[PDB]
């Protein structure tokens, strides 16, 4: 006789095989692909497959009050300009305007809350150096106040006057500089920022398009769909900085 | 640290199933050079008088050989094995039959184990034979023997270190590692699989459900025994120069038919010869040979399959003197 | 049809090549020149490893393979049924993959997003040309590459590895395999610290980057911090092939004895001989 | 390209943050200090440390398992110090060689390797007290703890679950360099060839799997760096155009996606299913099916090829052949 050996030429590992995959197809479908499904379902084009592939609504207790529960019903009623190049569904968008003004395409924004983002203790979690007196630039590393900040036509747009730390996690996110000939204060994200010793290279949007990079409601604090605003503007300048941009690069 | 391309590589099994030899140029060259030296066959004398049976006084093995047929064989047995000693090696030079010496006695059962070995084991040396050549390459020590622990260097011919000495206990695990082509397998193959038949090399089982009856408990084998055929496997291919594919499938160590080679079934035979050779000829010349030849439980060295092979697949790359010398068998 | 979000990205533009040609989508695939070149050489590849099979002995998914030519045809090409349907679908193999990079750099450039996922992706294209091309093209065989069979190139991984008798003392196999364990470890507390911030059950609060880094520097003396970790993740895992392909080329062309009496470079030395 | 996804181009110095948990704050020892060197490709501060109960008897236990695995070492070179550093890796505490069954072999042959094993699992449930404690202390949930506890499963399956359910000690894997290797090759030769075992190939799909999942995350969070991808908690509680542009980079590229939380359930079942894969294939392996390639071969799996040289018929079947 045989250990495992079952009734019918069956064995147990054979069952166990079955076994498994079954465990794994419920986990990754219904559970998993279920969980996907928190943010942006419903899709646009109410049948029972709408139904079916959400889980059940989560209410996230946020640490400085108030609730967030997905998924939940959010419409873009924002309007986009955007027209359709070709009647095809899957057909692309083109801006109708200037696309990073408009904040289309890579230029887009997401609706994020108008709340400023917090420390554990409840203060603000972003906030400029001037704001920010007991935190300091590590020894070894470039300064870039005073620097100047050259775009992607090697035109100097502006001069760095701040930078900008996030206080919960002890990193610098933004440098602020004024634009130069255009009377305002602008950000920038660090990760647009080529820092060098003598200059803040820029090759994300032209020299004249930093009179429009977004601008903050507040001087010393930013919300989160603000620092969406900032990034976003940049990222957009990565394809429409030139018309050369959207097309072919080969 | 490493050796330089090209590699030559042959192929042993089924297109796709990366099976065959891997071999480094200067190394195969290197050795075919060593493996040359053996001597050339002596020039053929026709058989001539009456046989040496009648002639001489003390002959048992070769008695129906005429003397110059039996003068020429122990020219042969001089340059094989003491070249450099001579006859008086074996022999008092003032009586020729004389068995004073001990290796004149081991000699003789020497002549009994080749011919043996050519007429009994073909399914191992097939037409290619052994002579006393083989094992000795012109020393009266064979360079690769093995006693009932580990021993370095592997090539005796070679002075060992300290620590390489076997009474140096702190080097116990090296001696072990390059008898196993430097694994850490910690079992001497050796003993407990070539020197006698009382081991099963097989561990793997022959069904794909365990058997009610010998799979709980002390009914089992321990895995300690899947390890040593590791370590015996480990030991074959450096043995030979080569590696597993040169006679499995590793899809199915355990596999005959298209799961293996034809070498496969000749290393098989090996074994057994190796075993026969070592249990019923070498283990008991610790009676006739001098207490500074035996290993340090009183045993006579013995033989394994690189005793032979030299890390070459086929002993020589095939040379054969078996034509040339008749004596050595096969005996009809 | 379109995720709630989505709209509003669905731009033009963002090619490597073809511009307008085949910048659209279908339902929510992207297609590009690359997404038509990908299309191409799966149908092609799919197609060829189906014909194959059916003139070998079984339909049997797990046992099917089609296996690359005998090591005596070198680099030349072989006859279809001894080693040809591989050599075509070995070529649509990587025309698919490289073309299914090239399409991610696309998507990526109309999303004004950075391109370290294609560039993450070149890692496992570059650790099959190593096996299937470069060590082949070292040995001077196609017939050293491994075979398309789910069980069959498994049969060949464990054949390659007994070739030098102990595949586990490798060098590069350490390094790779120590890799492999450490990022499946690493994903483990990546993925579970994160859950366990939004997640602390009973109707408790979602918790913040500093508790992130303070759960660590708790239990290890160190946090690594919330951007690091990924870049260390896309290091970790890139090394498990960054470092195994210097095991896999070296094995033939730079070595041809076990893996374990390599490291008689360091047992050997006189000095404790 | 984006520098900042490299290393740090302008370092952040602040006042050190301490998080309160539930107790254990006074446990908490070392002065934090700061590397430049470590602060360009992670955080600077190295340090404190917390002690507490738990990790110190993980240390405790730990440190009592090493030393017995050392010691034995040791004796297996006769206690020479130049010998020990020269041959480590070769060196080893194996356990019983003799077929005990589940008798408690004698210290010299497998007795040391079973307190070395009781040790060290001592030590693995101290410290997987501390990792769920931490949690719950520092009010977060206990998905580290339960992913730790499938890793601690599977090394308790090969060490003592599998022996006791086949009725041997022999079984068990050996402590040492070298040596828990050479273990591998016992294991799958033993029951006829691992490659065989669906359970191997489940958690090498999730191994190789977590390789695929943490490359493509760690690098699509770079990617979405510029907008604050890094920031994973708040773009959970609140979506922001770094989650909607890593969603629709693979929506695009393979016709689905994730959310910034879901991938994370994602890598921790892919990592756990690693050790669940394994432990359910080990606790099969001589229990239930002995030979895994001749299990292949009864269902109907295995692949077969043509003999190359010619096919070679067992000689220990052959008519008159020897025993
Ligand atoms: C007896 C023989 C053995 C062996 C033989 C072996 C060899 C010969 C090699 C490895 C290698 C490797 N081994 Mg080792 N091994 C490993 C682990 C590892 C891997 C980390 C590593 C790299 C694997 C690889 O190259 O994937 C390659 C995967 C690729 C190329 C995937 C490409 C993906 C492609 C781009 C896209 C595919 C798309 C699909 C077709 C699309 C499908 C469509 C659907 C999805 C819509 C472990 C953990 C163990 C253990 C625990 O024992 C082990 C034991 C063994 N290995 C044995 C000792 N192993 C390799 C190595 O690096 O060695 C140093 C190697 O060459
Ligand atoms: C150097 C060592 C290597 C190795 C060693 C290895 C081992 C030891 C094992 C696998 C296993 C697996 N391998 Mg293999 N492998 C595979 C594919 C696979 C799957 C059949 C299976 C699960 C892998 C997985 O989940 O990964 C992670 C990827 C995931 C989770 C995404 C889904 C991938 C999808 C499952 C792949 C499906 C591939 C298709 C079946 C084949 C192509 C279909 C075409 C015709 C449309 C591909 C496509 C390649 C390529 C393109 O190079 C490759 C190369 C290699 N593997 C190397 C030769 N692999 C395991 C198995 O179960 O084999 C039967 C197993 O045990
Ligand atoms: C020739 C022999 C081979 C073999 C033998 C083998 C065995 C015997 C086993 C595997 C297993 C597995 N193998 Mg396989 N293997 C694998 C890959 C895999 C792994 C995915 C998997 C799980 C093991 C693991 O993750 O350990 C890493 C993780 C571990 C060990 C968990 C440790 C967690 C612990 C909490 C850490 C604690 C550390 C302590 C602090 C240390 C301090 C201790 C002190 C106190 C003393 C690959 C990719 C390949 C390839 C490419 O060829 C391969 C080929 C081979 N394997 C050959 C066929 N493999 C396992 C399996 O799946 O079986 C069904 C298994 O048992
Ligand atoms: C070290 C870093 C690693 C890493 C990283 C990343 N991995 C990525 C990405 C990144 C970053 C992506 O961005 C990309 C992706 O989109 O993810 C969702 C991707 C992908 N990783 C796949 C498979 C995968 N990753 C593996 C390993 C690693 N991933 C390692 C660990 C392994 C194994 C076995 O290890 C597998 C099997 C696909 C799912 C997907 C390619 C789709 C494709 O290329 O479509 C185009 C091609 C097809 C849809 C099919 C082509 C069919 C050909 C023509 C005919 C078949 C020929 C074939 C040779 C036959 C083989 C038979 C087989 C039995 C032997
Ligand atoms: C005869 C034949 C075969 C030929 C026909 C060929 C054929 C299929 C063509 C049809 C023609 C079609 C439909 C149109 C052409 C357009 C086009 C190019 C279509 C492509 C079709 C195609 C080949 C599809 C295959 C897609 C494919 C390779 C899917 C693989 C999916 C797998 C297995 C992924 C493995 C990784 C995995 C476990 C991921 C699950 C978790 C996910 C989704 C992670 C992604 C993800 C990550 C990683 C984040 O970090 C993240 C962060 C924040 C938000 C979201 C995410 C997020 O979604
Ligand atoms: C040991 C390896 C030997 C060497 C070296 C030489 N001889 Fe030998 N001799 C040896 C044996 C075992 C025997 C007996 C063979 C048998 O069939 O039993 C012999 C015998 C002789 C004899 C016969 C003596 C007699 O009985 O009258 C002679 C004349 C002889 N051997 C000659 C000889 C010569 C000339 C050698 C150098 C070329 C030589 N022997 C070396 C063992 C060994
Ligand atoms: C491998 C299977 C061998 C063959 C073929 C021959 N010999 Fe041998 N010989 C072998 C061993 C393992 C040993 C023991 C080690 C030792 O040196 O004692 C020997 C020993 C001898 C000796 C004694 C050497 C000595 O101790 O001084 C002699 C004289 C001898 N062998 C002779 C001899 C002859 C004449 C052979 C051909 C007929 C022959 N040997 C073949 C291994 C092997
Ligand atoms: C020919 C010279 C071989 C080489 C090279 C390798 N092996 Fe081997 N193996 C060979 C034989 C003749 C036998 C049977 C021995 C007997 O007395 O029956 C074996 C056996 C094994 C086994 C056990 C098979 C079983 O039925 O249980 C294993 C697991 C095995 N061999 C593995 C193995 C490895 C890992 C090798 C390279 C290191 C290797 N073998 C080489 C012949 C030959
Ligand atoms: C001397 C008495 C030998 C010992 C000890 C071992 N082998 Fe051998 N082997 C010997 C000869 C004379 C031959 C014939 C060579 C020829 O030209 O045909 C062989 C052959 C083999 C082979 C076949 C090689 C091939 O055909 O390519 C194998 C695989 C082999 N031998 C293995 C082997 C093993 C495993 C041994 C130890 C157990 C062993 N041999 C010992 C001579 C001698
Ligand atoms: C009846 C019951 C109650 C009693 C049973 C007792 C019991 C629970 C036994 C359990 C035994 C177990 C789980 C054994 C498991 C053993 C395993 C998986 C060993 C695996 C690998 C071990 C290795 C690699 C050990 C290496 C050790 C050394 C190099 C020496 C130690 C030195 C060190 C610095 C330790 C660091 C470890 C490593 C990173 C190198
Ligand atoms: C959320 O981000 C994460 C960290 O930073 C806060 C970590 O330190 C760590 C711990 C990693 C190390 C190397 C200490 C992990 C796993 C992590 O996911
Ligand atoms: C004494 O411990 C050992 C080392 O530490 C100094 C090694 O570096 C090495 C060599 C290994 C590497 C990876 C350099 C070995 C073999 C070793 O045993
Ligand atoms: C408009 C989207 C938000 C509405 C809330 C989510 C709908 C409830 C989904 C219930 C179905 C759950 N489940 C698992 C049973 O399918
Ligand atoms: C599995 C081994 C268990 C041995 C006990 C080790 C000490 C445990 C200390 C418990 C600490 C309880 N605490 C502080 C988390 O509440
Ligand atoms: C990693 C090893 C994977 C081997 C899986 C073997 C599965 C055997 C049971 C199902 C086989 C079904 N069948 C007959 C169509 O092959
Ligand atoms: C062997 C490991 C198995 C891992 C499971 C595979 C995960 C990929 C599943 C993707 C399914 C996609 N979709 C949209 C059909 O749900
Ligand atoms: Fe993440």
């Amino acid at each position: 006789m045989y250990h495992g050996a079952l009734a019918q030429h069956l064995d147990i590992a054979q069952l166990v095989w079955y076994a498994q995959w079954l465990v794994i197809w419920t986990v990754v479908l219904l559970y998993l692909r279920r969980e996907d499904r928190r943010e942006g379902y419903p899709l646009v084009e109410p049948e029972d497959g709408q139904v079916y592939e959400l889980p059940y609504p989560k209410t996230f207790v946020l640490p400085h009050g108030g609730t967030v529960t997905v998924p939940r019903r959010r419409p873009e009623t924002r309007e986009l300009k955007l027209a359709q190049t070709d009647g095809f569904e899957g057909a692309p968008l083109q801006p109708t305007g200037n696309p990073l003004v408009d904040a289309v395409g890579p230029a887009s924004y997401a609706e994020r809350a108008e709340v400023v983002d917090a420390t554990v203790d409840g203060k603000a979690k972003i906030v400029p150096l001037r704001v920010a007196t007991d935190f300091s630039i590590a020894e070894g590393d470039v300064d870039p106040r005073g620097l100047p900040v050259v775009a992607a036509d090697g035109v100097e747009a502006g001069t760095v006057t701040d930078l900008w730390v996030d206080r919960s996690e002890h990193y610098f996110r933004y440098l602020e500089l004024s634009v130069a000939g255009s009377a305002r204060t602008a950000l920038i994200p660090l990760g647009f920022c080529d820092v060098k010793k003598d200059k803040i290279v820029v090759t994300s949007i032209l020299s004249e398009q930093f009179a429009n990079v977004p601008r903050l409601q507040s001087r010393d604090q930013i919300t989160l769909r603000e620092e969406d605003k900032v990034s976003a503007y940049y990222a957009g300048g990565l394809l429409y900085a030139t018309p050369e941009r959207a097309e072919s690069l080969l | 640290c490493f050796e330089p391309p090209p590699a030559t590589t042959t192929q042993t099994g089924f297109r796709g199933l990366s099976m065959g030899e891997v071999l480094h140029p200067a190394t195969v060259k290197a050795k075919k050079e060593r493996d040359a030296q053996y001597p050339p066959a002596l020039a053929a004398v026709k058989a001539e008088g009456p046989p040496v049976s009648q002639v001489y006084k003390n002959v048992k093995v070769l008695g129906n050989l005429t003397e110059a047929e039996f003068l020429r064989t122990m020219t042969a047995i001089t340059e094989w094995v003491s070249p450099q000693e001579g006859c008086t090696y074996c022999h008092d030079e003032n009586n020729l039959a004389s068995e004073a010496k001990y290796p004149y006695v081991v000699a003789r059962r020497m002549l009994e184990m080749t011919r043996a070995i050519n007429t009994n084991w073909t399914q191992h040396v097939a037409q290619t034979g052994v002579t006393c050549y083989t094992c000795h390459r012109g020393t009266p020590l064979p360079p690769y023997v093995r006693y009932l622990e580990p021993t370095l260097p592997l090539n005796n011919r070679e002075t060992p270190t300290h620590v390489e000495r076997v009474e140096t206990r702190s080097g116990y695990v090296v001696r072990l590692a390059k008898y196993t082509a430097y694994s850490a397998l910690n079992y001497d193959p050796f003993t407990m699989f070539l020197a006698n038949d009382k081991r099963q090399v097989r561990v793997v089982p022959q069904t794909a459900l365990p058997l009610v009856g010998v799979s709980r408990g002390k009914e089992r084998r321990p895995l300690s025994d899947a390890y040593a055929t590791f370590a015996l496997m480990m030991s074959i291919s450096d043995s030979l120069g080569t590696n597993c594919t040169f006679c499995h499938n590793a899809q199915t160590f355990e596999s005959w038919g298209k799961k293996s080679t034809p070498q496969r079934a000749i290393a098989w035979w090996g074994i057994r010869m190796v075993r026969d050779l070592n249990m019923n000829y070498l283990a008991p010349l610790n009676a006739s040979l001098p207490a500074s030849r035996l290993g340090r439980q009183g045993e006579a060295p013995q033989a394994d399959c690189r005793t032979c092979h030299q890390g070459v697949t086929k002993p020589l790359f095939g040379a054969s003197r078996l034509k040339d010398y008749p004596e050595l068998g096969p005996i009809k | 049809a379109l995720l709630s979000f989505e709209r509003k990205y669905r731009v033009r533009g963002g090619t490597l090549i073809g511009g307008d040609l085949f910048d659209f989508w279908v339902g929510p695939y992207f297609v590009g020149f690359f997404g038509v070149s990908a299309i191409f050489f799966i149908f092609l590849g799919v197609s060829l490893i189906g014909y194959a099979a059916s003139q070998g002995p079984t339909w049997d998914p797990f046992a099917i393979s089609i296996n690359p030519p005998d090591l005596k045809y070198g680099l030349g090409a072989a006859p279809l049924l001894e080693g040809g349907f591989w050599q075509a679908i070995t070529v649509c193999a990587l025309g698919a993959f490289i073309s299914w990079m090239l399409r991610e750099v696309e998507i990526s450039r109309k999303l004004g997003i950075g391109w370290h996922v294609p560039l993450a992706f070149c890692v496992p294209i570059f650790m099959f040309c190593v096996l299937q091309v470069f060590r082949p093209l070292l040995l001077g065989s196609w017939g050293h590459a491994f075979p398309y069979g789910i069980l069959s190139h498994l049969d060949w991984v464990n054949n390659f590895g007994y070739q030098y008798l102990n595949w586990h003392y490798n060098p590069g196999h350490m390094s790779s395999v120590s890799f492999l364990f450490v990022n499946a470890m690493a994903l483990g507390l990546h993925g579970g610290l994160i859950l366990s911030v939004a997640n602390p059950g009973d109707g408790d609060k979602v918790k913040t980057a500093e508790h992130e880094n303070q759960y660590f520097r708790d239990v290890v003396g160190y946090s690594i911090g919330a951007l690091s970790i990924h870049r260390l993740g896309l290091f970790l895992a890139s090394n498990i092939f960054l470092t195994g392909a210097f095991g896999t080329i070296a094995s033939g062309p730079f070595w041809t004895r076990g893996w374990p009496e390599w490291w008689g470079w360091w047992l050997d030395i006189p000095f404790w001989s | 390209a984006d520098y900042q996804t490299i290393y740090t181009q302008i370092q952040a110095r602040g006042p050190h943050i301490t998080v309160s948990g539930e107790w254990g704050d006074n446990d908490r020892v070392g002065k934090p200090f700061y590397s430049y060197w470590l602060g360009k490709i992670g955080d600077a501060q190295i340090g404190p440390i917390y002690l507490g109960a738990s990790g110190i008897a993980a240390f405790a236990f730990g440190s009592t398992a090493i030393l017995i695995i050392l010691f034995n070492m040791a004796a297996e070179v006769h206690f020479d110090p130049l010998q020990f550093f020269r041959q480590f890796f070769w060196l080893g505490l194996y356990p019983p060689k003799a077929q005990y069954g589940m008798g408690i072999p004698p210290l010299h042959d497998g007795g040391w390797w079973l307190m070395a094993g009781l040790f060290m699992t001592l030590s693995l449930g101290s410290w997987w007290i501390r990792v769920y404690s931490r949690a719950r202390a520092l009010g977060l949930g206990t998905h580290i703890a339960w992913n730790f506890a499938a890793a601690i499963f599977f090394v308790l399956c090969i060490g003592c679950i599998h022996p006791t359910l086949v009725g041997s000690w022999s079984e068990g894997v050996p402590f040492g360099i070298w040596p828990h290797i050479d273990w591998l090759t016992a294991f799958s030769i033993r029951y006829g060839n691992f490659y065989y075992c669906p359970w191997h190939g489940f958690s090498i799909g999730f191994a190789y799997g977590c390789g695929l999942l943490f490359a493509a995350h760690g690098a699509t969070i770079l990617a979405v760096a510029r907008f604050g991808g890094d920031r994973e908690i708040e773009q959970i509680t609140d979506r922001g155009t770094a989650v909607e542009r890593a969603a629709l980079f693979w929506r695009w590229t393979i016709g689905f996606n994730a959310t910034i939380e879901s991938v994370h359930r994602w890598g921790w079942f892919f990592s756990l299913m690693v050790m669940v894969s394994a432990s359910v294939g080990i606790l099969l392996t001589g229990t239930f099916v002995d030979n895994w390639y001749l299990w292949c071969v009864k269902h109907g799996a295995a692949p077969d090829y043509p003999a190359y040289l010619p096919a070679t018929p067992d000689p220990a079947s052959l008519p008159g052949a020897p025993k």
